[PDB]
């Protein structure tokens, strides 16, 4: 509040690490815009979350130390967003792409646990490549790193220094040729890719993007290859999405196409616009996620979609918080996000667009309703089909005191979080006809083809097991060859060649 | 080389002489008592006595007539510079 | 792509007088288990198809060689090779880089670091 | 100076002059002691550096380096207590004297005032590090890595003596670095490529180049005891520094020839890195690190321009520490399971649960998380080495993915099931096996607080 | 053990609280109450129109 | 706190009230608590030892050297003359280097200060700025020798470049 | 946590079994020996376990299937996986 | 201390039923196919007479499979081969050798001229000719 | 009634360490932590200005601090 | 494996791969008779070459129609949360490295254990070299006599018979 009033914004010049010749960097923090509000936020999530898992992990011997590999994981992710000092960012940066290995590989043994982590750490390492080229470039021309430097003093050719950004981007951003890292980081715990996937280390490939906005916004290549690689991520995750068998999984594209709007927004210059969306966003995903908690837990397991039942049995108020939410996700009809997906594809679409974004994204806004109906169907809908001896008990105290946090500051969330602020930017307010609803054009018919499709998948007149289809849909068939070749051609070529074979002759 | 005694060197006593001689000498004299030195040890390559004689210096220049930081080669004309 | 991989073969009846080919390993299962079950062991098995393992492949092959094939003279088409290459990356820059310091300013005045 | 070099041989018969077996607590209590004298009158300049005698100045210079060569001494008699307390004292007290033996040349070297107190002391191990070798092995394949370790070592250095002694009596006299205030240059000739590669390959032989560093590995995978002398040799390489009192003059400007020694490292630091990941032999796995990032720093010296001195000081001193406590856990899960194969240790971190921390705070200083020494070693390095040309950042990139799989691939190993046939492995790391594993952790990331005293000139 | 308080189901569809699904119900009014104001007062575009710009004189 | 001229700034320009409106202000139920639960431990506790410390007063001093050794002194050979010729010329790049540090700083404080405009106002740090970095790297920048800072040997063969083609190879001058 | 007894396996497989139309319940449910309601050799002895496995479910290992010859040593080997009774 | 014939001596042939089994048994009748054969392309030191190599491949793959434990994990007695690839690998998918992700990774690169061109909204296409004019064309005023 | 046996290898060994550390490094911590604030409450550095000191000041304690 | 049993490990799974095509818990099963009509249509006839073809034709058909994502019964050969826990595992013998004091609880189960190992601490010399008597020379699998003649102790004991639990 002390901001919404005066502005004011802080930085801090504490204590002076080592200074070398003419660079001295000591440390700072930063209470700039995207401090004052997000840092809330995160802290507020993070509030509800812990009584889940203090519910969820009650029976674990070591849940002493598992609230202090979270707790870490939250700190330091939380100095990544405060810090103006460049390496200071760097910090954090890698603070948190270990502390995904360390949870992650929560269970031992369990082969693809541990071999899970090994992913998540290799493709961020690269991921890392890039930052570490525009944490060189300024100093050779700069001679300093500091944001607040670079910013006075403007560069002119960014075009090199840039797109080292966009690679790290799009390493921990969960980008189209990196994304096979997401599918395969649920493994672990399930109040973890809560914690890993809602606010947190997803976001840094899509922020650290928007710190930079003063000078990005020139030099058109920098614009391009963005809104030509983002709209792109969507509908190789949508495609991939369906027929998919596992709550968890779905759970988990869901937050992978919701990224490629993001990215896309940042390709037309929208710095702020892109940057409510997750702020907005964060509320959902987390109850989306530890809703199915009880559907899991209760259920003794399946986390499958298969063998779920319909709507009502003892599941009276977690299924409210999904039609709630998994309502909210489909383009916000008066609810919560509605500043964030609704005020783009109406904006930033009069520009310049490639003109197949167009085409591309407002596509993807379609399979927005059949992410939801389908998880919906198969588990709100049907029959009850499950095994017997189904022991559900939803009267858990440590539970319902989490949801009841979040819906209420949910709702109301979308608005209060838009009506102050700041106005940053020019909107252009004047929407001609079918450039309007244009998504929501699109829904209407979702739902319509979300119910005809599941009656006609389920209900329908018997459309046979026919052996005949394409499906490289279910698979995405990229993770099926890649990851049988990368560990050939390289391990087994450039070693057992230059192992003792060269080495002892 | 367990008979349900603790143990931890070799024997038993001076065992228990050896684990204090290692523990005590080896932190909370040193890694403690001595990490202290250097921590307010005095100015390390004469830095603390630049900043302020690098502060100082600046205005004096600016006060009056003077450039900052010039660069003129140490006072030409004191040099016959061969040319060929 | 890699591969087929032979899910499905000719057979049927011929080679049905290849037998005991799991004689071969049947002995060991009951004489390795005859080894694995016993009270008083505590300690590793000897394991010979690991010693056999690394000692015929990191040992055991200068002892091997010979220099003889023209596909063991392969290594210069891989191990000098490239080594030439980034030598004439390299001293192309540094040079073409070096004659614009010269003759023309390319950098700031501001690039004190280096 | 000799308040160093007379305690520490002052040292030597504190030992034999003890009783029965009172002798280890006896030298490991004193060895530390020294270390007050260590940092005593050390670590003044600074600027203008240091020079308290005619023939010494200890340390000035700016590397200060001395202060972890009087760390490791009392630090080898609690790692080499293990499988030494086996044969007769009269023994044991005299490798507990050539192990000081060595210790007081490295206080010798480091200092040495000149080029050639240097040399003499240079090469004056190999008579203390081969004796530890040879004897006090284990596998019948010693005795090549004897050899080895010489032929090597000695084979090039020779070359040194023929021009160090064509340079006392060319230009004045060598006998003091601090005067080099009349260098003249060196321009080219078919004979002054010789000079600057005879006073420079048999530093190379030393820290290795990706070439002739065919010993390496020998000497190392069989070695003593507790890598009793492995945790010196981790020391000994290193000492190539001496590099960085030449090549900074003494001959400067021939860079000329410099490529080959720069795409033949820089080749083989993306390489063999790589050749480690296969390895079936755990004290093999880490021999092969010490190459690695230890090669990056021949590509730091050579080219001048500091920020690299910046950042080629405190990589010598970096993997000084993690370089050497990894030879000290692979010695002691040896200790209880007599086979040094990687494979057969598995399903640990159950049942030694303490020292699972250990190993992560270990293989995470490879990884280098951003604040440690470790990266601010290496970010220094790559901030010059990429203005030499944009193309490093390719390279070296490559090397901060390989060394990532690299260091993972040893942990994610002890961990899965395993109860497997062991009914050793009793022993719960009785202190000494979690006591002298410290003593490395807490000093190492300690630095990062005021690491100032890390540093070059530049 | 630790207590018997609801025992399992062999789908006979176990009962509820009573206060569980109330205290929920409670939240579906905060989803269509707080739509009321959606169409007031607001339309599908609260906007102004485009006049065609037809002075090119 | 510090000398006025080695660290100029603009004046506060505090901004006026506007309440203009009926509605309670929060921030004044703040400002007038906060105060009040942190004046008491805190600035009675600064003012507790800042009299405590009224008991001992001690001293450091300002530490200036005596420069007689000149650039042009003295052989050619030599040693003991040419040892204290760096030493002039050390420190004085020591001192060079932070300069550039005072200066920079400065230059921030023509930003976050202001950040709006950023352009339209300081009229001075960054057209001095690098028309100080510029003053820096030539002849006070011994490159790429500075690994050895080369001291006073290459120097001043830099600055024999600057003297022998400079003002005269020029051709024609 | 959730608290299993020798008398559910006793009943709930005595319980679809009697539940299947093709067996009459008034047969033998403890031991008929299962050669008498084996009929065919096949959809017999893998046509009873397709079922059981909709209530349990783990996996029905294969090389178990001759051991369901007694009805009692089918519930028998069940309270030595799931750790069943004492 | 195994004392004497400990690996592979010098093959690939000497008496090819003498090694497997003498010790070191890969073939059980000295033909299994298992015979210490494999030296496929010698005086390429590697891999001698070796009770070893061609073997087949694509894993150990981790399954019931259990006389006792039989792959990765328990250790049977004596058959190791080739390893340590082995942790990183396994069998047949359902399709075979479909690339059609070259084809989908192209798929988009048939919108490669969907770049060249703009999507500027307002107006329409309006097929025209000289009608196009981004910014200007005739006179200003 | 329904219950089970915990299994844990050793916590004694891991206890009885650990506190060797904790012990032994405060009890020289501690007492090198008074004479970190004591000894800086009623002594610290002070102040400028400048001096002539008459012929020359003293030797070294020409520092800024209360140790250095 | 002997040519009779060889249809059940298909007709184990034929049915398995169908469920998790079907959605309706009727759909599985009404096409249960239906495609179940097609094993018996030739129920008795010859065991070689003449019904091989109902071996030989079974590949195609079922590898055609293959992986529709197939329900894997979680705790099983695959799939989630399978293998899952291992922090426990259960490391028996874990009773060895204790430093009493630590050995002050459980006093009724450190008395219980002792008197499992008199079994085990003697029960070989006729254990042992029964071993030598049954099997003849190269034995198969590997079993002693299932009692062993008069009481078994364990014979297995205990590694078998004493081996890890599941929480
Ligand atoms: C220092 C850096 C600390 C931050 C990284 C460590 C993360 C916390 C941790 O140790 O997890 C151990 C935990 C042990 O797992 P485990 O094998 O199942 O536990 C086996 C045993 O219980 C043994 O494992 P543990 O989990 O029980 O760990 C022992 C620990 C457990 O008890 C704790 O107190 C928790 C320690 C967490 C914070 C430690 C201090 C933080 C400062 O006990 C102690 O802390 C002893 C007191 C030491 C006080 C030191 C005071 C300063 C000197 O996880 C790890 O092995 C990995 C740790 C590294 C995390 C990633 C680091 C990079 C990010
Ligand atoms: C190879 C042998 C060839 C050496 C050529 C002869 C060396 C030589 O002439 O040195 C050049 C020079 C001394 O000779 P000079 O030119 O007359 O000096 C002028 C004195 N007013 O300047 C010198 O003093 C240089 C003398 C030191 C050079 C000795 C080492 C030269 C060869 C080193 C090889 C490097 C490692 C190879 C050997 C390792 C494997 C065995």
């Amino acid at each position: 509040m002390m901001f919404i009033h005066s502005g004011q914004e802080l930085i801090i010049s504490n204590w002076h690490w080592l200074t070398i010749q003419t660079l001295k960097l000591s440390l700072s923090f930063k209470m700039d815009y995207f401090s004052m509000m997000f840092i809330p936020v995160a802290l507020f999530v993070t509030w509800s979350i812990m009584e889940f898992s203090m519910w969820y992990m009650y029976s674990d011997p070591n849940i002493n130390k598992f609230f202090k590999y979270l707790l870490l994981f939250l700190i330091t992710m939380l100095i990544l967003v405060t810090a103006n000092n460049l390496f200071q960012l760097f910090i954090g940066w890698e603070g948190v792409g270990i502390m995904s290995f360390l949870l992650i590989g929560w269970w031992y043994g369990r082969a693809d646990a541990n071999t899970a982590a090994l992913q998540a750490i290799l493709y961020n390492r690269i991921g890392d490549i890039g930052f570490i080229l525009a944490m060189a470039w300024f100093l050779t021309n700069l001679n300093t790193w500091d944001l607040q430097q670079i910013f006075m003093l403007n560069p002119s050719d960014s075009n090199m220094p840039l797109i080292g950004l966009a690679l790290a981007a799009t390493g921990k951003s969960a980008q189209f040729g990196l994304h096979p890292w997401l599918p395969s980081a649920m493994e672990g715990p399930t109040p973890v890719s809560a914690l890993l996937h809602s606010s947190t280390m997803v976001v840094a490939g899509i922020f650290l993007l928007i710190r930079f906005y003063p000078l990005t916004e020139n030099n058109k290549y920098i614009q391009s290859i963005t809104l030509c690689l983002g709209a792109i991520t969507t509908l190789f995750t949508a495609m991939c999405a369906l027929t998919q068998n596992d709550i968890k999984k779905i759970i988990a594209f869901s937050t992978s196409s919701q990224l490629g709007l993001m990215m896309v927004t940042i390709g037309i210059n929208q710095p702020y616009l892109a940057f409510l969306h997750i702020c907005t966003h964060a509320f959902f995903k987390a109850m989306l996620f530890m809703c199915s908690g009880s559907i899991i837990h209760s259920l003794n397991d399946e986390q499958d979609i298969r063998k779920m039942g319909g709507l009502f049995k003892a599941m009276p108020f977690t299924t409210t918080a999904l039609i709630v939410g998994s309502l909210a996700l489909t383009g916000m009809p008066f609810l919560t996000g509605f500043y964030s997906k609704d005020l783009i594809i109406e904006a930033a679409n009069t520009s310049y667009t490639n003109a197949w974004a167009l085409l591309m994204t407002l596509i993807a806004t379609s399979f927005t309703a059949i992410y939801s109906t389908r998880i919906i169907f198969f588990a709100l809908l049907g029959q009850p089909r499950f095994p017997t001896l189904v022991n559900i008990n939803e009267n858990n105290p440590l539970l319902i005191n989490s949801i009841k946090r979040l819906l209420i500051g949910s709702l109301f969330a979308g608005y209060i979080i838009s009506n102050n602020i700041p106005p940053t930017t020019i909107p252009q307010m004047t929407m001609p006809y079918y450039l309007k609803t244009t998504a929501l054009i699109v829904t209407i018919l979702g739902f319509i083809l979300a119910l005809e499709i599941s009656n006609m998948t389920k209900n329908l007149k018997y459309h046979y097991p026919s052996n005949a289809f394409k499906f490289s849909t279910l698979l995405g068939y990229f993770p099926t060859i890649m990851h049988r070749l990368a560990p050939y051609m390289n391990l087994s070529m450039s070693q057992k060649s230059a192992s003792s074979l060269l080495d002892l002759i | 080389k367990n008979p349900d005694s603790h143990g931890y060197d070799k024997d038993p006593a001076v065992d228990i002489w050896n684990m204090r001689v290692v523990f005590f000498f080896g932190f909370s004299i040193v890694l403690v008592l001595g990490s202290t030195f250097v921590a307010y040890l005095p100015d390390y390559r004469m830095q603390e006595w630049a900043r302020r004689e690098a502060e100082r210096l600046v205005k004096y220049r600016e006060a009056h007539g003077l450039p900052i930081m010039e660069s003129n080669c140490f006072d030409p004309s004191k040099i016959q510079l061969p040319e060929d | 792509t890699t591969l087929d991989p032979a899910e499905y073969d000719i057979s049927s009846e011929t080679r049905k007088a290849q037998a005991e080919r799991l004689a071969i390993r049947s002995r060991l299962k009951r004489e390795y288990q005859l080894q694995y079950y016993d009270p008083s062991r505590r300690g590793v098995i000897e394991d010979p198809a690991l010693v056999r393992w690394t000692y015929a492949r990191s040992a055991n092959i200068y002892p091997n060689f010979r220099p003889n094939t023209k596909t063991s003279l392969l290594g210069a088409l891989f191990g000098i090779g490239p080594l030439v290459f980034w030598y004439y990356v390299f001293k192309t820059d540094r040079d073409r880089k070096e004659k614009l310091i010269q003759e023309g300013k390319l950098d700031r005045t501001f690039n004190i670091s280096y | 100076m000799l308040k160093y070099i007379i305690p520490t041989i002052m040292l030597m018969p504190l030992t034999w002059l003890s009783k029965n077996n009172m002798i280890w607590v006896n030298s490991t209590a004193h060895s530390l002691l020294i270390s007050f004298t260590s940092l005593l009158l050390m670590n003044q300049f600074g600027d203008n550096s240091l020079n308290f005698s005619l023939l010494f100045f200890s340390d000035s210079l700016s590397t200060p380096l001395l202060i972890l060569t009087m760390w490791l001494l009392p630090l080898m008699l609690m790692a080499s207590q293990h499988h030494l307390s086996k044969e007769n004292l009269t023994r044991k007290k005299l490798f507990i004297t050539m192990l000081i033996s060595l210790q007081l040349f490295l206080i010798m070297t480091f200092t040495a005032m000149e080029l050639i107190l240097f040399y003499i002391l240079f090469e004056a191990t190999l008579v203390p590090t081969l004796i530890i070798i040879t004897r006090w092995g284990n596998q019948t394949e010693r005795l090549n890595a004897g050899l080895y370790f010489l032929f090597y070592t000695l084979a090039g250095s020779l070359p040194l003596l023929v021009a160090l002694i064509y340079i006392q009596n060319t230009v004045g006299s060598l006998n003091f670095l601090m005067l080099q205030y009349w260098v003249q240059p060196v321009h080219n000739s078919w004979s002054n490529v010789f000079m600057w590669l005879a006073c420079m390959m048999a530093f190379m032989v030393k820290m290795p180049l990706y070439g002739l560093h065919l010993w390496l590995p020998k000497a190392h995978v069989e070695a003593p005891i507790a890598g009793s002398m492995v945790l010196a040799a981790v020391l000994l390489k290193l000492g190539g520094y001496g590099m960085l009192r030449i090549t900074l003059i003494l001959n400067p400007m021939t860079d000329f020839m410099a490529y080959p020694f720069i795409m033949l490292s820089l080749w083989g630091m993306i390489m063999t890195s790589s050749i480690c990941l296969r390895q079936t032999d755990l004290k093999s796995l880490i021999a092969y690190s010490s190459v690695s990032h230890m090669a990056l720093v021949i590509v730091a010296i050579l080219i001048q321009t500091p920020w690299s001195y910046m950042g080629a000081t405190a990589l010598m001193i970096a993997h000084g520490l993690t370089s050497s406590m990894l030879f000290c856990l692979a010695n002691s899960n040896y200790e209880r399971i007599h086979s040094r194969t990687m494979i057969l240790a598995r399903g640990l971190q159950t049942l030694l649960p303490l020292m699972a921390t250990w190993w992560l705070l270990a293989s995470l200083t490879n990884l280098a998380l951003p604040p440690t020494i470790n990266l601010i070693g290496e970010l220094f390095v790559v901030m010059s080495t990429f203005s030499w040309s944009n193309i490093t950042i390719i390279l070296m990139g490559v090397n901060m993915v390989i060394t990532a799989l690299y260091s993972l691939y040893m942990l994610i190993m002890t961990q899965r099931g395993k109860y497997t046939y062991h009914i050793n492995n009793i022993s719960p790391s009785f202190t000494r096996e979690n006591a002298l594993m410290s003593l490395h952790i807490l000093p190492l990331l300690l630095l990062t607080l005021n690491p100032k005293i890390i540093l070059g000139p530049l | 053990g630790g207590g018997a308080h609801i025992e399992p189901r062999y789908r006979q569809f176990p009962q509820l609280t009573r206060s569980q699904v109330i205290q929920a119900e409670f939240f579906s009014a905060t989803m269509w109450f707080w739509i009321l104001w959606r169409f007031w007062h607001d339309s599908d575009a609260v906007l102004g129109h485009f006049p065609y710009p037809d002075p090119s004189q | 706190s510090w000398d006025k001229d080695v660290y100029p700034e603009p004046p506060r320009r505090t901004p006026a009230p506007s309440p203009q409106t009926s509605l309670p202000n929060p921030i004044t139920y703040l400002t007038k608590a906060f105060d009040l639960l942190v004046d008491r431990p805190v600035t009675l506790v600064r003012e507790f030892i800042e009299r405590q410390h009224a008991k001992n007063k001690y001293y450091y001093y300002h530490r200036e050297f005596r420069r007689v050794p000149d650039i042009t002194e003295c052989q050619e050979k030599d040693v003991l003359c040419m040892f204290e010729a760096e030493m002039q010329w050390r420190r004085d790049y020591k001192v060079d280097q932070e300069i550039v540090n005072i200066i920079q700083e400065r230059l921030k404080a023509c930003q976050q200060r202001e950040g709006e405009s950023h352009r339209q106002n300081c009229a001075k740090e960054l057209e001095q700025f690098t028309q100080v970095v510029k003053a820096y790297q030539d002849r006070y920048h011994d490159l790429g020798a500075h690994y050895s800072a080369r001291k006073c040997l290459a120097k001043q063969k830099q600055r024999m470049l600057a003297e022998r083609k400079a003002a005269k190879e020029a051709a024609a001058a | 946590a959730p608290p299993l007894t020798l008398e559910g396996i006793k009943d709930r497989v005595l319980y679809v079994l009697k539940l299947y139309d093709k067996i009459d319940p008034e047969k033998l449910s403890v031991n008929s020996h299962f050669m008498k309601d084996l009929g065919l050799d096949s959809l017999d002895q893998v046509e009873i376990i397709m079922a059981m496995e909709d209530e349990f479910g783990f996996e029905i290992p294969d090389i178990d299937a001759e051991k369901l010859m007694c009805p009692q040593e089918i519930v028998d080997y069940i309270a030595d996986k799931k750790d069943v009774y004492e | 201390a195994s004392h004497i014939t400990k690996d592979m001596l010098p093959g690939p042939y000497p008496k090819t039923p003498e090694e497997r089994a003498a010790a070191a048994k890969k073939y059980n009748m000295r033909v299994e196919d298992y015979e210490p054969y494999p030296d496929d392309g010698t005086g390429y030191g590697d891999y001698p007479k070796l009770p070893d190599r061609s073997q087949q491949e694509r894993d150990p793959w981790y399954d019931w499979d259990h006389p006792d434990l039989r792959l990765n994990w328990g250790e049977p007695m004596h058959w190791d081969l080739d390893m340590y690839i082995r942790n990183r690998v396994d069998t047949s998918p359902t399709p075979v050798n479909w690339n059609l992700m070259c084809k989908h990774l192209f798929g988009f690169v048939a919108f490669m001229l969907f770049m060249f061109w703009v999507g500027e909204t307002y107006p329409a296409y309006q097929p025209v000719g000289p009608k196009q004019y981004p910014y200007n064309n005739l006179y200003l005023e | 009634g329904k219950r089970l046996f915990i299994i844990k290898p050793s916590g004694f060994y891991d206890k009885r360490f650990l506190k060797l550390l904790r012990f032994y490094i405060l009890l020289t911590g501690i007492p090198v932590a008074i004479g970190i604030t004591l000894i800086n409450v009623f002594i610290g550095e002070a102040e400028l200005a400048e001096i002539p000191e008459g012929y020359v000041p003293e030797h070294w304690e020409y520092f800024k601090h209360p140790i250095s | 494996l002997t040519h009779q049993q060889k249809v059940l490990r298909l007709y184990k799974r034929a049915l398995r791969h169908l469920e998790s095509w079907c959605i309706h818990r009727d759909k599985y099963r009404y096409f249960a008779c239906l495609l179940r009509a097609r094993f018996d249509e030739h129920k008795n006839e010859k065991d070689m070459v003449k019904a091989t073809q109902l071996l030989r034709e079974a590949e195609e058909e079922f590898w055609h129609g293959q992986h529709p994502q197939p329900y894997i019964f979680p705790e099983s050969p695959g799939g989630t949360s399978y293998e899952r826990y291992e922090c426990y595992k259960v490391p028996e013998w874990c009773l060895d490295d204790w430093h009493p004091s630590e050995k002050a609880m459980y006093p009724d189960y450190f008395a219980k254990r002792e008197q499992w190992k008199k079994l085990r601490r003697e029960s070989w010399e006729r254990e042992v070299k029964q071993l030598q008597e049954e099997t003849p020379v190269g034995g198969p699998r590997t079993e002693a006599l299932p009692p062993a003649r008069k009481q078994g102790d364990l014979p297995p004991l205990w590694w078998h018979i004493v081996t890890r639990p599941r929480e």
